[PDB]
């Protein structure tokens, strides 16, 4: 694992995850009254 | 999903439920995925 080694053989810094318990993170606008919209509240 | 739903009010008996009526809130919603069949109190 030493750091002089090229970024293929040299060691790892890499990881992996799947996306309920957690989901990816939400979006959000202003809040556009008085006009008409399509909106999302909290799906 | 396990649940908690709750409540408190005054009273003033010990040896009986009150005839009289109050929802419970709920508290806590968490997708623990544990099945219940069995439980103890702590006093
Ligand atoms: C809850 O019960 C199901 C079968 O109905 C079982 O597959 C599952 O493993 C149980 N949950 C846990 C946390 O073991």
């Amino acid at each position: 694992f030493q750091p002089t080694n090229g970024v293929g053989y040299q060691p790892y810094r890499v990881v992996v995850l799947s996306f309920a318990t957690v989901c990816g993170p939400k979006k959000s606008t202003n809040l556009v009254k008085n006009k008409c919209v399509n909106f999302n509240f909290n799906g | 999903y396990f649940k908690i739903y709750s409540k408190h009010t005054p009273i003033n008996l010990v040896r009986d439920l009150p005839q009289g009526f109050s929802a419970l809130e709920p508290l806590v919603d968490l997708p623990i995925g544990i099945n219940i069949t069995r439980f103890q109190t702590l006093l």
